[PDB]
């Protein structure tokens, strides 16, 4: 409980009121799979159930510890309707956002530590109370935001196909087996590709990072790619940076976004389709408030 | 081909819709369970106040012939 | 004159608080009807 | 002492405070002669696939 | 009267021992198993009897 | 010896191996300890206790 | 039920043809209103099973109760 | 002699019906969660 | 090898095509809603029962004082 007295000297800087917390390891396993990283970097954020938002309070830098109860394993130490957001990370690039709903922090402070139900992930979360001192719309905004943006990109791809007399060419010199005779059903390629492109949504997708570029000089020479398996053979990876191999390996749909607003759909076999990126100042600003 | 495009589009629509209906069902289920538990904790908190005040009735009845 | 002081005051304290639980059920079941449905 | 999980079908199960959520109690045939009608009603009308 | 419903399968997953905890992935430190509920193990059946 | 290693197929990232604890003595493969060794070990255990 | 084992081979017209049993007056209450002939007959069959189970248990309970000592004391007169 | 009768028998009559509502909520909420959850 | 590649790909196609169907139901929310109204009717009935007993308590308190 040392980080709690560590905060409160300067805790009043960013935010008026905060809630102390503790997160089990099985709960973190949603954020950082196949790893148990420390949370020294982990920087919080805040979130409101309206267009207004404030972030970057950076509440607690907290080490792992077992709970004061003996049977508490080894967890990570640290309007009633909103989706409060937290962002964990370390010195490395292992970053994860977790959601918390009120009615769990308000009612969870019941009576000095208590378990509460976590609505987003089906596990308990522990809340410690210092003894001396329009429901579905709030989680539904980000989802439809990203869905409509990706659909705009898809419509751009479709119109660019229309400009080419409904044909495609290569821009990545990878020799195909030349055995494609409806094998893998060359139309099913683009059917399943559009499947996975329009279905998948993540706050950390390629165009998210590509919209927000620090410099003019470097990101022009920088590309942001994400390739995901065909027919959901595995998990997706978002936000790889290119300071090609991805055209070679089949069953990987590749999406490459530039800083300028160019998108590129790469299929297995090196074929490239171009699309355009368009975001209004409002959505650009919302993404800048979120990611930055 | 032009025709597979709208097929993929409507399939994406149906997939997103079914995902959303199911997630809404699950969230509402957990939320209604949590609400029931809140209702039960409140109702025991108030039946306990009823017990406390009835026992106050008892105690000040035990001193009634003493305040006569 | 003391039984008149007890067997009415305590009975009022009991009735106004038997009204409380029903008031709260009225409130919270309708809160369920609107807020999660 | 090691933290266990009971995955029943699709649902996870962690705490014994969820014990009245996931686990049924069937008493003796002597004591459970009171609710056999509801038992049969669920056996016939009930939706066992979920 | 109290005859239970269909027999089912339930998957139990526990963490391993503290002496065997050491591994970089949290997914590996668990071991899991499947219990059959209200069913019974059985020997080979004959053809007429099946 | 204490861990059984394998590789999973790669998707979206180069695949990284996985290791499971063998958790028991009998999970050693038969090439490294044949069944007759297990019979002898069990007989030795019984004479032990 | 997404799938189930096929129905076990049984006789037909049990409830009406052979017996007239004290179960029948209670059994007559249920109605077929909506259901087709097949599903109605199947649910009828299940309900007859359930009534038989109740009757067997209820008779076994009094089979279990034992022998009175007084009836054996009256064995003289 | 009457007070020992009244302020004890009425007390029992009130408390043994205090307990019934807690028992009924226990039964009914678990019926809810078992029947439809 | 291309043959095994396409075979494994079609196997995953079959798997993640079977993974595709889901359903939705509405009536259960209505039934669970009517359950609450039933519970409310029952609890109000019991509340007025115990309230009337508590009322007659007073008459039986002031009445036996004529028996002394």
């Amino acid at each position: 409980m040392d980080v709690h007295i560590d905060n409160q000297v300067l805790s009043g800087l960013g935010t008026p009121l905060l809630v102390h917390l503790f997160v089990p390891d099985t709960v973190m396993a949603e954020l950082c799979p196949n790893r148990v990283p420390n949370c020294e970097g982990a920087w919080c954020q805040t979130l409101f159930s309206d267009r207004t938002g404030l972030t970057r309070v950076c509440r607690v830098f907290a080490a792992r510890g077992m709970l004061p109860g003996r049977p508490s394993h080894r967890g990570t130490f640290t309007n009633p309707f909103h989706v409060a957001a937290l962002r964990f990370y370390d010195e490395g690039g292992l970053v994860g956002e977790l959601q918390i709903y009120y009615l769990s922090l308000f009612e969870g402070a019941k009576r000095l530590v208590r378990g509460i139900a976590h609505i987003f992930s089906p596990h308990a979360l522990y809340v410690v109370t210092y003894p001396e001192l329009s429901i579905l719309g709030a989680p539904e905004r980000e989802f439809r935001f990203l869905i409509s943006v990706a659909l705009r990109i898809s419509a751009s791809f479709r119109e660019k196909l229309a400009m080419q007399a409904w044909t495609a060419q290569q821009e990545i010199p990878v020799v195909i087996p030349t055995s494609y005779s409806r094998i893998y059903k060359n139309s099913d390629l683009i059917r399943e590709a559009f499947f996975t492109v329009q279905t998948r949504v993540s706050w950390e997708s390629c165009w998210v990072k590509a919209t927000i570029s620090n410099a003019p000089k470097t990101p022009d020479a920088c590309l942001w790619i994400d390739s995901h398996p065909l027919y959901e053979e595995g998990a997706s990876a978002w936000g790889k940076v290119i300071d090609v191999a991805l055209g070679t390996d089949g069953h990987c749909v590749h999406l490459a976004t530039t800083s300028d607003g160019q998108a590129f759909l790469v299929l297995p076999g090196g074929f490239v389709i171009k699309g355009q990126l368009a975001l209004t100042p409002e959505e650009r600003g919302y993404i800048l408030a979120r990611h930055g | 081909s032009p025709e597979a495009l709208e097929l993929a589009e409507r399939e994406a629509e149906r997939a997103r819709s079914e995902r959303w209906d199911r997630c809404a069902q699950v969230l509402k289920n957990r939320l209604l369970r949590v609400e029931l538990d809140g209702i039960m904790r409140d109702h025991l908190a108030r039946a306990e106040e009823i017990r406390q005040d009835l026992d106050a009735v008892v105690a000040f009845s035990d001193g009634l012939e003493s305040m006569q | 004159s003391q039984a008149s002081r007890v067997l009415s005051r305590f009975v009022s304290q009991l009735r106004r608080k038997l009204e409380r639980s029903t008031h709260r059920l009225i409130a919270d079941l309708e809160r369920l009807k609107f807020l999660y449905l | 002492d090691r933290a266990p999980q009971i995955i029943i079908g699709n649902e996870v199960y962690a705490d014994t405070l969820a014990a009245p959520q996931f686990i049924e109690r069937v008493g003796n045939m002597d004591e459970m002669a009171a609710q056999f009608v509801a038992l049969y009603g669920y056996r016939v009308n009930g939706d066992h696939d979920h | 009267m109290t005859c239970p419903t269909f027999t089912r399968a339930v998957r139990v997953s526990v963490d391993n021992d503290v002496t065997q905890q050491l591994a970089p992935n949290p997914a590996d430190k668990r071991t899991e198993q499947t219990v059959l509920v209200n069913g019974l193990v059985a020997f080979a059946f004959s053809e007429r009897t099946r | 010896p204490l861990y059984d290693i394998y590789i999973g197929r790669d998707a979206g990232e180069r695949a990284r191996h996985r290791a499971v604890h063998r958790l028991m003595v009998g999970n050693l493969p038969t090439p490294l300890a044949p069944a007759a060794f297990q019979e002898a070990r069990g007989q030795q255990f019984e004479t032990a206790t | 039920m997404a799938r189930r084992l096929p129905k076990p081979t049984l006789q037909g017209r049990l409830e009406a043809d052979f017996p007239d049993s004290p179960l029948l007056p209670k059994f007559q209450e249920l109605n077929q209103n909506n259901l087709p002939n097949d599903v109605f007959r199947e649910a009828q069959r299940s309900y007859l099973v359930f009534l038989t189970s109740q009757f067997c248990y209820e008779e076994y309970v009094q089979r279990t109760f034992g022998v009175p000592r007084r009836q054996r004391a009256i064995d003289k007169r």
